[PDB]
RNA sequence: UUGUUGAUUUUGUGGGUGGUGGUGCAU
């Protein structure tokens, strides 16, 4: 199990500026804040088990 | 007959076969649709279409959230006729009857008999008291009819629902009641030998209810206090024993 | 339409489902619930063709994957379709196994299994049949108590049928915590039979199973109503008790306490 | 009526509705999407970095969303319905809930009109 | 807890159930 697995995925700046370390999944059916996890051949989505390329 | 076996025989195999040679075929193209699954979900994917509920399904969500709010019953059983339970009753007095006269008779349950047993005999908030010392611990500032209290209260507090590990907690505090009912016997009582009535036998009936779930735990205790009490005798002789001793006798025959 | 190369490779995937029993599904199959088009994409590989062992795996895919409103459509349009199918065609009028299974998967979901499958069911002409195998399914799987008071809610404001009493005994059957709101509602139910001003529930012959409900009823709830509403459902027997339940009936809402 | 008060029918109305997203992970999904109106944070999150990311999502220029403080977890998650209601009256087993986020209101109330003059 | 998901499960203690069971009988 892991613990605030979603704090990791976005980073905050002092002046409180948020920004997103992760890319989210293209799918609309995903649609927004979907997020792919990120391995290390691939970029892959939980939810539409579609397969990206790290470096497309 | 033997030719219609055979029949049926090579009938069954030609079958199996078809099937078999079925089976590769699912599977081959089910490997040939995965590698083309790329160029299918691309151009899928190229043609995806662009981005007022139910009045029924509406009330659906309405009541659900009601519902929550609202309380909920306790389930009850149907109850039984007088007669049905007389004669549950009648038939568990029964077999415990006959189990009784079983075991007189040489019954063993582990069912084997006490022949059995002669072979080779000859040839060779509120805490939980884990100790007797821990029970007194919540017990010192308590009067002695208070006794019952606590201990009932423990049993409470410490349930098997309640969390995990009370059913060891509770067989534990069975063993460490029995002590401190012997315990409280030692102890001189004539001043307020009425008061110790009311204690010393409401802590027998408490253990009671302990033992007929906490059997094994008490029985180890019991065979403790069995084994401690020669080893008292082995050098104190009487002075070991005790009026406690002369109780114990009496509560391991009730239980 | 979707690509002519996505229609012939979906055309290919139906062709393994007609006649798929065990292994692996084509992976397309698989990427369906992923799709805003998933119906479209369903229709092509033609839902009342396949296998009972496809729709126990679609199930599972499409419940996990899909929205519990769209969870709803896919249990409506293809589940409780085949579930009907298989008990109006077969010679027993028995349902598959697989099948069985599967309305078991999709009430993983009650919201979706309930608007989809049992309310579609009971008011679209359910038949004894129907109802005894879904009520079965609803016996055995764990339900929510919230869920089930909604749903046993809703069953006793619809117009009475047969088919309906039967679910209504079955989530009675499930012994759970009804709220105390769907228990006046279940008092309503009864107390809608009884002779007064009063609809054709009143004199409407009530069959067996409707004794069994309110003997369902009287056994386990006696401690959760008023003594007003014991008076009410008291005399509801006293109209329309049944000769051998009746009796029996009377002597468990005697034995119950007021809440 | 107070503004807590007021936030007592507030969440209870758009859980009638399916409106809420509860949980810091279902709070950043409806920011991210646009699809949040409200938010409701908790001032005694013990982790300060949770604070400072809901802050700065619901003050994101091209979605601006009102922001409420509150006291404790637990009484918002009583709010967003996560406890459960015992036989005497009172919420019990309630799991408390760092950030609730208002989806869809569901119904117009009078509460809805001092809530939105405030932050106006 | 599912397969990403959101309370639908998991855990411990108690615990009711023979039931998509058959065969005949009486409109």
């Amino acid at each position: 199990k892991v613990k605030l697995a979603v704090l990791s995925y976005y980073k905050v700046d002092a002046e409180g500026k948020v920004t997103k370390l992760r890319r989210e999944c293209s799918n609309p059916t995903c649609g927004a804040g979907v997020f792919l996890a990120n391995h290390k051949d691939r970029l892959y989505c939980g939810k539409c088990h579609s397969v990206y390329k790290v470096n497309a | 007959k033997a030719e219609v076996m055979k029949e049926v025989i090579a009938k069954s195999k030609f079958y199996k076969q078809e099937r078999q040679k079925a089976q590769g075929i699912m599977e081959d193209q089910i490997d040939n649709l995965d590698d083309n699954f790329e160029d299918v979900m691309s151009e899928l994917m190229m043609t995806q279409p662009k981005k007022p509920k139910t009045d029924l399904d509406k009330e659906y969500d309405i009541k659900v959230k009601e519902l929550q709010l609202d309380k909920r019953a306790a389930p009850s059983d149907r109850t039984k006729t007088e007669e049905e339970k007389n004669a549950e009753a009648e038939e568990k007095k029964r077999e415990l009857e006959q189990q009784r006269l079983d075991r007189m008779n040489g019954m063993i349950e582990l069912e084997r008999g006490v022949e059995d047993l002669d072979d080779g005999f000859w040839e060779n908030s509120i805490s939980c008291p884990r100790t007797h010392d821990a029970l007194l611990d919540q017990v010192k500032k308590l009067d002695l009819d208070d006794h019952p209290k606590i201990v009932k209260n423990i049993i409470k507090a410490y349930q098997p629902k309640l969390a995990e590990g009370n059913k060891e907690k509770l067989g534990k505090f069975t063993a460490v009641l029995l002590r401190h009912i012997i315990f409280l016997s030692n102890q001189n009582y004539l001043k307020n030998v009425q008061s110790f009535k009311r204690t010393q036998n409401a802590l027998i009936s408490i253990l009671k209810s302990l033992s007929e779930k906490y059997n094994r735990e008490l029985s180890e205790e019991c065979r403790d206090y069995i084994n401690e009490m020669q080893a008292r005798y082995k050098k104190n002789h009487f002075d070991a024993l005790s009026n406690g001793d002369l109780v114990f006798f009496s509560i391991i025959g009730i239980l | 339409a979707l690509p002519e190369k996505v229609i012939k490779a979906y055309t290919t995937v139906g062709s393994i489902l007609k006649t798929w029993t065990h292994g692996k599904l084509p992976k397309l199959f698989k990427v369906i619930p992923s799709l805003r088009n998933w119906q479209d994409v369903i229709y092509v590989t033609n839902p009342e063709e396949w296998s009972p062992h496809v729709v126990y795996e679609a199930t599972k895919l499409f419940v996990s994957n899909l929205t519990a409103k769209e969870s709803q459509k896919f249990i409506n349009l293809i589940l409780l379709e085949r579930f009907r199918d298989n008990i109006e065609t077969s010679e027993d009028h028995s349902l598959n196994y697989h099948i069985y299974r599967a309305v078991k998967k999709s009430l993983y979901k009650p919201s979706a299994f309930f608007k989809g499958f049992l309310f579609p069911l009971v008011e679209t002409g359910c038949n004894v049949r129907e109802a005894t195998i879904a009520g079965s399914v609803l016996a055995k799987v764990s339900v929510p108590a919230l869920h089930s008071s909604a749903a046993l809610s809703y069953l006793l404001r619809l117009p009475f049928s047969p088919p309906t009493t039967v679910f209504i005994k079955i989530l009675l059957d499930k012994k759970y915590a009804l709220p105390y709101q769907t228990v006046d509602d279940c008092v309503y139910y009864f107390m809608r039979f009884r002779i007064l001003s009063n609809g054709e529930d009143a004199t409407r012959v009530l069959p067996v199973i409707w004794h069994k409900a309110f003997l369902t009823f009287a056994q386990r709830y006696k401690n959760d109503i008023t003594q007003d509403q014991r008076d009410f459902l008291l005399e509801t027997v006293r109209q329309r008790g049944h000769k051998d339940i009746g009796p029996e009936i009377r002597r468990e809402l005697l034995a119950g306490a007021s809440r | 009526v107070t503004i807590e008060d007021a936030l007592k029918v507030v969440l209870r109305t758009a859980l009638v509705h399916d409106g809420l997203a509860r949980g810091l992970r279902e709070s950043t999904k409806a920011l991210t999407r646009g699809e949040a109106l409200l938010v409701v944070l908790v001032s005694s999150v013990t982790e300060a970095n949770i604070i400072k990311l809901v802050e700065g999502l619901a003050n994101d220029p091209e979605n601006k969303v009102p922001l409420i403080k509150v006291a404790d977890a637990k009484q918002l998650g009583e709010w967003a319905g996560l406890g459960k209601i015992d036989r005497e009256g009172n919420a019990r087993k309630v799991v408390g809930a760092s950030v609730v986020v208002v989806k869809n209101w569901g119904a117009e109330t009078d509460e809805l009109s001092m809530i939105m003059e405030h932050f106006s």
